[PDB]
């Protein structure tokens, strides 16, 4: 139960998301310009990857807020 | 004294502007130019709200400290800042919780006075008694020993 | 949550949750393993109007919920119930997600392989904890009593477990399981106090009558004699400040109440007392090393507070063994909580990681992998 | 009316009638529960000639009327009554008309649900309100009191109930409802006042005497020993003035009036004092949180604009109730709106409007719908 939807979607999402290349009839010239848009597009993904650590680390922040909202509660 | 200019910058231009501008509603021709304290009552009616006979007095009491039985331009503005207390537009509350993480230095989930101390010295005031004193009487109830994003929010509000 | 990714350590004992960090010399989170229901429906608004209740709030609305047990004696009720209660415990009292760190648990001795089978396979499915292990409480309580020979006595709230270990090895031959626990002292404490005029039944008189245990019950030296000095008993007679107000006063009952584990022809069980479930437990294995069982015999468990328990055991194996060997029983203060301490032991050393049950061991072989990765 | 589409809150207290719009802090058209009828025929002409005469009209012409009350102890004598006063409440008094404003009501408690389901259907058919809401002034009352723990002594003009709510819950097993009220009051204050010479039947002098009770009447402290001391008394004696200017000396009755209720054997009730009802009721529930209850009373009614309720209250119940925690009784000022003024604040949250009884879902279920629909 569950087991297949979960692994499956997280592959078609990752599917979606990601765009495959036909590399093997890719020319000398078309090698050069995707590496470099795929090197850019992973610096893309790490700098908002470092921005989603960041945010995490914020959303953690408010989380220990309002869960000392709660223990004060009492 | 510092009233008068923290009652400038605790209000928008445009609001004063508009008040300056419309108490002069009540001047016509050869007169002082300042109305009789009553009268005051007459312009809030133009600003939307109804007071009423105790909240009115008491006003009317937060004007001319001297006995003059008239009102200065500078006791209006701090009158009015003192009236309506929506400061700010709405004062915001999400940059806030950024500025409470800030008031936090060692990660724990609220203030430790310790932190409230660096915090007040870091302005070029040092420490005195009457000033953390105070400053915990307006932020507590409870002696709960901290200053949580509520007790934060409250004790601030209004303040850009 | 520290920086560090060290692993949760949970006991889930039979009848208090102690949940913390590894390396930490105390559990975080305690609490009993009640559970208040809403008693009526709902119709008002503004406030409350929540299903589950657990920790102290479920204490301090004791009143108005049904006060149900999502275990007792072992038996497994509802897994809904330890989902929300972990839910509750990891989140709001630990304030820990378990996705970054594993999870060490101890069971009770001698529970179902099947309701391993299941609770392992629904904590899987539900939560994302990256490693397991689970253990039995009696090793733990050995941990902390630090001596790899000894017979345990785990008294928990639902079974008392005899569990022999001769230089830490496992004696299940000679492990017995006895159905007589805090409910049956409860049970038993009512009956008399309903012989004393004093008649409830609720839940809340229950916690009542097991602080009263705490506080003023005796383990007498000589049963019949003291009733009998406790006839009168002005001074030995000895009295409750209810929290309602009332002066409730108990004389004999507070060493007649924890007898009955001794003397269970009180309430009728055909198993004598606890002291001769150790003492079959000890002859069932090799004779000799018996004189260290009888050296080396440890208790464990939050009914250990109570005094009387040392004195009467090993007045009592003395009559029943030989009496050559001086016996001394061990116990150190505020043993409830060992265990706990014996988890973050087992997160001490670093051979622990070898035999984490990670995801992908349970993702290839099912539930059905813990039968040959723990035992 | 404003131009906002509010609900109407009216509170038909058993008494009196408070009627008002949603977000007002005070009801607007506030008047006795008494309607006056034409004592006699008609043969004259050029004015009057007017059958039901209701409000302040009625209190102006109480001598040429036969005053009838349209309900006593919650019962219902003539739904006409009740259409007319509303209708003379809503237009001529509120200035309103209710097809554009949903109506929220308060209700005597235990009121009968027949009662409920005639009242709804005949209001339903005659008038056109949008939605509807009736709720208990029990939990109006908590409202103004702003706190979900307590008993309410609701100390109506037909009826006094004591109700225990403990955490914003009702407890209908602990709740009971006393036929003494003020119509007792004045019952036993005529006769008090026929033995001291004056001797009257009509409604007039009962307005007179409820209100010598507004003005003069005490709580004693002490019964028999105020009487003693009473005898003669000059100072501690008395007077009032009479509308007719006649000065009317009275004694010891100040204090000898409201006393019945609590000594109910004056004129021969089975039931004890009021706070004998708040005591049984405290411990037929639960025993912990009796306490809460001894600490957090509340009284509301029109009644406890008199003095003496409060010091004998406590008193009273110290002397029953152990004495290790101190009880204090709250009572805002002017607490008979407050009921009116709760009205108010369910008016205030944007969640009442999801229950709003429709018109529609009536129709569909008959006035059957409201048992499910309220409770
Ligand atoms: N401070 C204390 N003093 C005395 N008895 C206690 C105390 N705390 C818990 N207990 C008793 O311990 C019982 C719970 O046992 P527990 O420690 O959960 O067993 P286990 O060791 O198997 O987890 C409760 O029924 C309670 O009566
Ligand atoms: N200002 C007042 N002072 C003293 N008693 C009053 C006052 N107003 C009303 N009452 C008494 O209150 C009674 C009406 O009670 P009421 O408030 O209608 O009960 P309920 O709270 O159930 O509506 C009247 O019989 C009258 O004697
Ligand atoms: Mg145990
Ligand atoms: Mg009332």
């Amino acid at each position: 139960g569950k087991r297949q939807t979960e692994r499956e979607k997280k592959k078609k999402i990752l599917a979606e998301r990601r765009k495959v290349l036909a590399i093997d009839h890719l020319n000398e010239d078309q090698l050069r310009e995707k590496a470099k848009e795929l090197w850019q597009s992973i610096y893309n993904l790490e700098a908002e990857k470092f921005d989603l650590q960041e945010k995490f680390k914020q959303q953690k922040y408010e989380i220990n807020v309002l869960r000392n909202r709660i223990n004060d509660n009492q | 004294d510092d009233i008068y200019k923290a009652a400038v910058e605790q209000l928008t231009e445009e609001q004063k502007n508009e008040f300056k501008a419309a108490f002069d509603i009540f001047v016509l021709g050869a007169e002082d130019g300042c109305i009789s304290t009553k009268e005051l009552g007459k312009v809030m009616r133009m600003l939307g709200q109804n007071p009423t006979p105790e909240e009115l007095q008491e006003m009317i009491d937060e004007v001319d400290e001297d006995g003059s039985g008239t009102v200065d331009f500078d006791e209006f503005l701090v009158m009015m800042v003192r009236c309506m207390k929506d400061d700010s537009k709405g004062k915001s509350e999400e940059e806030l919780s950024d500025l409470f993480r800030m008031f936090d230095k060692n990660a724990d989930g609220y203030i430790d006075l310790d932190e409230l101390k660096i915090m007040l010295q870091a302005t070029g005031e040092t420490i005195t008694e009457d000033d953390i004193e105070e400053l915990m009487k307006d932020g507590d109830k409870n002696n709960d020993g901290r200053i949580d994003y509520d007790e934060f929010l409250e004790f601030m509000k209004g303040v850009e | 949550d520290e920086d560090e990714t060290t692993a949760l350590v949970c006991d889930n004992g039979s009848g208090l949750v102690k949940a913390g960090f590894a390396g930490d010399d105390a559990p975080r989170a305690v609490f009993p393993s009640i559970v208040g229901r809403p008693r009526h429906q709902g119709v008002m608004v503004g406030m409350g109007q929540k299903d589950s209740y657990v920790g102290d709030e479920a204490q301090s609305k004791r009143g108005i919920l049904t006060l149900k047990y999502p275990i007792e004696h072992g038996i497994i009720t509802n897994w809904d119930d330890m989902e929300k209660i972990w839910h509750h415990t990891f989140y709001n009292e630990l304030r820990v997600a378990p996705e970054e760190h594993p999870t060490l648990l101890t069971e009770a001795p001698l529970n179902p392989k099947a309701n391993r089978e299941k609770m392992t396979q629904i904590m899987f499915e539900t939560f994302n904890v990256p490693a397991m292990y689970v253990a039995i409480q009696a090793v733990l309580s050995l941990y902390a009593s630090g001596r790899t020979t000894g017979i345990v006595l785990d008294s928990g709230d639902g079974v008392t477990h005899n569990v022999p270990i001769y230089e830490g090895y496992a004696l299940p031959h000679a492990i017995m399981r006895l159905d007589l626990a805090g409910r049956d002292l409860t049970d038993y404490l009512m009956k008399i106090l309903t012989e004393r005029g004093y008649s409830f039944v609720t839940t809340a008189e229950r916690e009542i009558v097991r602080d009263i245990k705490e506080k003023l019950c005796y383990v007498a030296l000589d049963f019949e004699n003291e009733m009998a000095t406790a006839a009168s008993s002005s001074s030995l007679e000895k009295s409750y400040e209810l929290p309602d107000g009332q002066v409730i006063t108990i004389g004999n009952e507070r060493f007649r109440c924890p007898e009955t584990l001794f003397q269970p022809s009180f309430i009728g069980m055909e198993s004598a007392g606890i002291h001769e479930t150790t003492y079959n437990s000890i002859m069932k294995c090799d004779i000799d090393i018996r004189k260290d069982l009888y050296a080396n015999n440890v208790m464990s468990g939050g009914t250990t507070m109570y005094p009387g328990i040392a004195d009467r055991m090993q007045k009592e194996i003395t009559a029943l063994a030989p009496s050559t060997m001086k016996i001394k029983i061990i116990a150190p203060p505020e043993r409830k909580y060992s265990v706990w301490i014996g988890g973050s032991i087992l997160a001490s050393l670093s051979t622990f990681q070898q035999m984490w049950i990670t995801k992908q061991e349970y993702d290839e072989a099912g539930p059905s992998i813990v039968h040959r990765k723990c035992f």
